[PDB]
């Protein structure tokens, strides 16, 4: 019965590839082919964060536009005032091995997470003056790769043992679990409707979820090699994914297929991290060979380079007004550019 | 939070006294620490400041030269020493902490004081208004220079005192609300004319209300404005 | 002419030095406390070619009679004494610092920072200006009204006791921890009783100590000579402290170049002119 | 600049005094990455998701990393800077060492740990001799290399054992050897080792190989190589 | 065994789903993208006057 079942499957797949095919009229290179370019951009740094002593890991720009938060090996998580560089709070962390960070929407409390497989939550804003543990969400078999923060009361995780959760804050329990990649999961995108989100593994391919139903709408699947970063459009219809195979892909949902590849030839290495501008015309990419990279979302051509770290370029976050580009690498230093 | 304030009585003019402000209930070492003085029938007059980690010490003038601070944080103890207590030291002492950040609300917590018997101007014109429950309320602080900075802040702080209490935060920074007051207090003004309005007034809400200023110091403190049923 | 075969030992000099510098400065990997130490030899080495050697060449052109201001002269002479002793015990602090990072590695990888190095440059400097400030005190005099030259060089009657015991604190006491540390520490690497790589070090520690050991010995052994013999003819050993003393002076040209080109970093930096 | 921006700076650098003290007190420990396939024993070489372990001689700390499932290429990008990675292999069998031997491949030609050295630990010798005099076993079933393999005459053996289970214990010792000296150059080395099951010494062993490891960062940076 | 029958239970799932063409979903993303460039500050350098930064 197994033949059966695996036939009726190719059968299936080839019927979804027929159905995608027949959708493909015309490319988004030719529609925007008389399109004036955006030119060439050039940023500078502003303000050079340090007082970090190892690698950072990730970071996470605050709903106000003022302050981030920042992680790093040495066991650290410290809150930047952006404007003057001055230290809110360091908060020192049970374990050192630290693989991503997120901020509330309210601003009143922090995630994070790694190997210890546990999502830890701090409180910012209490009486006697001092940061708090809050709580520690356990449950996962593999480390955490991202956490994004829903509301004050519920956030989602990602982990390596191939599947994603969402936790009530309050009672402190999984509500709904996503178990549907083969490999490890590396990374997760959220919506502005807050109603769907993406995630990004390592079995080179991408899947959309439902947070109140819970089961998979689409599946993508373009890429040769595993994914690191993801991201999501501000119109909420489409995202992007950039892979180790040094190249990116934007991705729609209507369609259900895959729409711009950017690569060139003189890149060879991985990307880190990916980022879209506030009105969607600018894709921020970071690469191993220590620079980040600017692509014209809508014509597939480079723009700009950003070349201020001397080691390899691991977080990347815009502002939300789109007044500045936050940009930490593993030579403890994160800057700002405009 | 609790914050215990020691030492009083009869002093002969001349003499020393020390006085001390005891803490108990939150990080003494991450606050820094003020020392405020009230007169018999008189408003707040502020006295002394030490900073955390002991960097900075600010006096005032009045006191300046024979009034020294101090603090132990293993102890979490603050000390205040007096010398030479002339006829016009006769007050309450209270003692008042404070933090500095990004979006903090300092002169949140006042002891409740112990008492000892031996530039910029801020005005307030009304000194006792009648009022009813149910109405609504407005009262009026004016300020000599401007309060607003180049950073955008203005630096207006408002508090009430009940019969018999200490006072309390209301309103920092002009617009912002304390924890714990409820959403029928609210504050607006610009440059050198400042209000604070409430709204469905009731019982609770009589005392006298004080706008400070945080600009510069001396800190300065205003004459107070009485509301009785 | 002369002038134009020997200004070819003072253009090399600045050259090395500025370039050592501009490696330093401009390429982050080479940025550590043992590194920080270099930049202090490398800055003694520079003002020797920039102030002290065209100085020697005018009073060779001209007369051998200072042609120079004469208030000058007596500020030369501890310029020159400074610069020399602090280029001595810089390469003497190298000598013992390499001998504890290879007899004890562990705790040697554990104490560097940046304030031993502030600790170690102030030191040198410190000994450097105690041995050279007794010459401005007792300054050189003269005789005639209206000094045409007054022969600006260190005289046996007059300075006799600075020649003697400003020699042992200058080079004999650094050259006495310079043969135990040599002979101890080739000792150590010799712990393995193509080419090893404690066999390229022990080579490296060879070039460096026998060219220190044949630019400022022929000097030095010339002074003592001068000062404790009072038979030997003083005429012909006046003819050999003016040739030995420039073999010193080309030292600065040299130490740029055998302490930086051994590592391959410092080779690209050079490359592309920095 | 107001009053209350000057206590933030202030307050802002003592937390940098504060973060820098703690970076100088937390730098005085060396860091090991103890990992193993399976069945090596590798719990018990020292006797005194992550497991830690601490350990002290002569005075120097060391902190070791015990992770613990088949891709660990994900994970291992952290430990880019510990002193050394200890691998632990059992030496008794013979079904699973060409596992063992792809492992050893697979982590020696990372892409990550081109600057780290490897510590080997070959455990279970006392099983590897029994079995060898008991004549049960062949190697040639799985290596046909043995039959013709060179005696190690150069070499000197330890006092007291049978030649048999010095040509295998060095037949397996070269195996790895020539696997770690195919690639990596000079840019990182291999200590071979031999434990039994109840070893009293082996930290003497990990401290001496990591003294070599420093002693020659500090030749290579002291601008003598 | 069996996962093969939720496999194909959730490639039946997702078949049978609505889809527009690609040119109708390029081009409501260029006009967004050109309806809010004015309010994008990384595309147009905004005047030193009004960066925060
Ligand atoms: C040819 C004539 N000149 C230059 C005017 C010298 O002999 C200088 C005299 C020196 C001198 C004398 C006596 C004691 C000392 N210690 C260290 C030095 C020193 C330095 C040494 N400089 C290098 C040369």
């Amino acid at each position: 019965e197994l033949d059966q079942l695996r036939q009726e499957a190719e059968q299936l797949k080839n019927q979804i590839r027929d159905a995608r095919k027949a959708c493909a009229d015309a490319t988004l290179s030719q529609i925007t082919n008389n399109i004036d370019p955006v030119g060439r951009i050039q940023m500078r740094t502003r303000r050079t964060l340090r007082g970090h002593l190892a690698k950072i890991y990730a970071m996470h720009w605050g709903t106000d536009s003022r302050l981030l938060v920042s992680a790093s090996q040495d066991g650290k998580l410290i809150i930047w005032d952006s404007y003057t560089t001055n230290k809110v709070h360091a908060i020192p962390l049970r374990s050192s091995w630290v693989m991503t960070c997120a901020y509330a929407p309210s601003g009143n409390y922090v995630a994070c997470g790694g190997l210890d497989n546990i999502c830890s939550i701090y409180n910012l804003k209490t009486r006697e003056g001092n940061v708090r543990v809050s709580r520690e969400l356990a449950g996962h078999t593999g480390y955490l790769s991202c956490c994004r923060f829903l509301d004050d009361n519920q956030i989602v995780t990602s982990s390596g043992d191939t599947t994603c959760a969402l936790w009530d804050i309050e009672t402190g329990q999984q509500t709904t679990t996503f178990t549907g990649h083969t490999g490890d999961v590396m990374s997760l995108s959220l919506a502005p409707d807050t109603r769907l989100f993406v995630s990004g593994a390592c079995d080179a391919s991408a899947k959309l979820w439902d947070v109140r139903e819970g089961m998979c709408r689409q599946t993508f699947t373009g890429h040769e090699s595993d994914i690191n970063a993801i991201c999501f459009f501000p119109n909420g219809n489409a995202f992007a994914t950039g892979s180790d195979d040094a190249t990116c892909r934007l991705f729609d949902l209507r369609a259900d297929q895959e729409l711009m590849t950017y690569s060139h030839d003189n890149i060879i290495c991985g990307i880190t991290s990916v980022s879209f501008s506030k009105s969607g015309r600018l894709l921020l990419a970071g690469y191993d060979d220590f620079n980040c990279n600017v692509w014209d979302a809508l014509k597939a051509d480079r723009a700009g380079v950003l070349a201020g770290h001397d080691n390899r370029v691991s977080c990347l976050g815009v502002t939300d007004d789109g007044m500045a580009v936050a940009t930490g690498s593993w030579d403890s230093f994160l800057k700002i550019w405009n | 939070v609790q914050l215990v304030e020691s030492g009083g009585g009869l002093v002969q003019p001349g003499g020393s006294r020390k006085l001390s402000c005891s803490a108990s209930g939150f990080a003494f070492s991450s606050f820094g620490m003020h020392w405020v003085r009230q007169a018999p029938e008189k408003g707040l007059e502020w006295v002394a400041y030490i900073s955390s980690g002991s960097g900075t010490i600010y006096y005032a003038d009045t006191v300046k030269g024979r009034f020294t601070i101090s603090r132990d944080d293993p102890k979490n103890t603050l000390f205040l020493q007096m010398t030479s207590l002339r006829s016009e030291d006769t007050a309450m002492y209270y003692c008042v902490r404070s933090i500095y950040y990004y979006g903090s609300s300092p002169f949140d917590f006042w002891g409740q004081g112990t008492t000892l018997t031996v530039d910029i101007v801020m005005t307030q014109a009304t000194s006792s208004v009648p009022v009813t429950p149910g109405e609504s309320v407005s009262i009026s602080c004016r300020s000599s220079k401007s309060l607003l900075h180049s950073n955008g802040n203005t630096y207006l702080y408002w508090f009430l005192q009940r019969p018999g209490q200490s006072p309390q935060l209301l309103i920092y920074r002009m617009s912002n609300l304390a924890s714990g007051v409820p959403d029928r207090f609210s504050g607006s003004g610009s440059g050198t004319a400042f209000t604070l309005t409430i709204s469905r007034l009731e019982a609770e809400d009589v005392g006298v209300y004080y706008c400070m200023q945080h600009l510069e110091y001396p800190l300065t403190f205003g004459a107070g404005t009485k509301l009785e049923l | 002419w002369a002038a134009l075969l020997i200004l070819m030992v003072i253009i090399p000099t600045i050259g090395g030095n500025t370039l050592v510098i501009l490696a330093v400065s401009l390429e982050k990997k080479l940025q550590y406390a043992t590194n920080y130490f270099l930049m202090s030899l490398a800055v003694a080495d520079l003002l020797v070619g920039l102030f002290v050697m065209p100085i020697a060449l005018l009073t060779i052109m001209f007369e051998a009679m200072w042609p120079l201001p004469l208030v000058l002269c007596p500020a030369w002479l501890f310029l020159d004494v400074l610069f020399s002793t602090a280029s001595i015990w810089h390469l003497c602090a190298i000598s013992v610092d390499r001998y504890i990072a290879i007899k004890k590695p562990i705790q040697a990888n554990q104490y560097n920072s940046r304030a031993t190095a502030f600790i170690k440059i102030t030191v040198v400097w410190l000994i450097s200006i105690g041995i050279a400030i007794p010459v401005p005190i007792k300054g050189i005099e003269t005789d005639v009204d209206n000094p045409n030259n007054i022969t600006c060089v260190l005289t046996k009657e007059r300075f006799g006791d600075f020649m003697l015991f400003g020699s042992l604190a200058a080079f004999f006491t650094p050259l006495a921890i310079m043969i135990v540390t040599y002979f101890l520490t080739i000792h150590a690497l010799q712990k393995k009783a193509t080419i090893s790589n404690e066999q390229r070090a022990s080579k490296v520690l060879g070039i460096v100590f026998f060219l220190f050991l044949l630019m400022w010995c022929p000097f030095f052994i010339t002074n003592i000579t001068l000062v404790l013999c009072d038979s030997c003819n003083q005429t012909t050993l006046q003819m050999l402290l003016e040739i030995f003393v420039w073999i010193g002076y080309v030292s600065s040209g040299v130490n740029p170049l055998v302490y930086t080109l051994f590592n391959k970093t410092f080779r690209d930096a050079f490359g592309r002119y920095i | 600049v107001s009053a209350e921006d000057k206590a933030a700076a202030e307050r802002s650098k003592m937390i940098d005094k504060n973060l820098r003290e703690d970076g100088e007190k937390a730098r005085r420990t060396l860091r090991l990455l103890l990992l193993g396939a399976d069945n090596s024993g590798k719990s018990t070489i020292v006797k005194q998701g992550i497991f830690e372990t601490k350990f002290q001689v002569d005075k120097v700390n060391f902190h070791m990393f015990d992770v613990g499932r088949d891709e660990r290429r994900k994970w291992i990008q952290c430990f880019n800077d510990v002193t050394a990675i200890i691998f632990v292999v059992d030496s008794s069998d013979y079904n699973r060492l060409q596992e063992a031997l792809n492992d050893f491949k697979s982590i020696w030609n990372n892409r990550w740990l081109r600057t780290i050295s490897v510590i080997l630990f070959l455990n279970k010798q006392d099983l590897l001799a029994e079995k060898v005099l008991a004549g049960k076993s062949k190697i040639e079933d799985y290596f046909p290399e043995f039959a013709r393999y060179t005696t190690p005459e150069d070499a000197t053996p330890e006092p007291g054992e049978d030649p048999r289970v010095t040509r295998a214990k060095y037949f397996i010792r070269k195996e790895f050897v020539d696997i770690s000296t195919a690639s990596g150059d000079g840019r990182h080395i291999c200590y071979p080792h031999f434990t039994c099951a109840v070893d009293t010494e082996n930290a003497r062993r990990i401290f001496n190989d990591c003294k070599d490891i420093i002693l020659q960062m500090n030749l290579r940076e002291y601008n003598l190589v | 065994i069996a996962q093969a029958r939720k496999l194909v239970e959730q490639l039946k799932m997702e078949a049978n789903i609505d889809r527009i063409k690609v040119s109708k979903a390029a081009a409501d993303l260029m006009a967004y993208c050109e309806a809010h460039a004015k309010e994008d500050p990384l595309l147009t350098p905004v005047p030193a006057s009004e960066n925060p930064f």
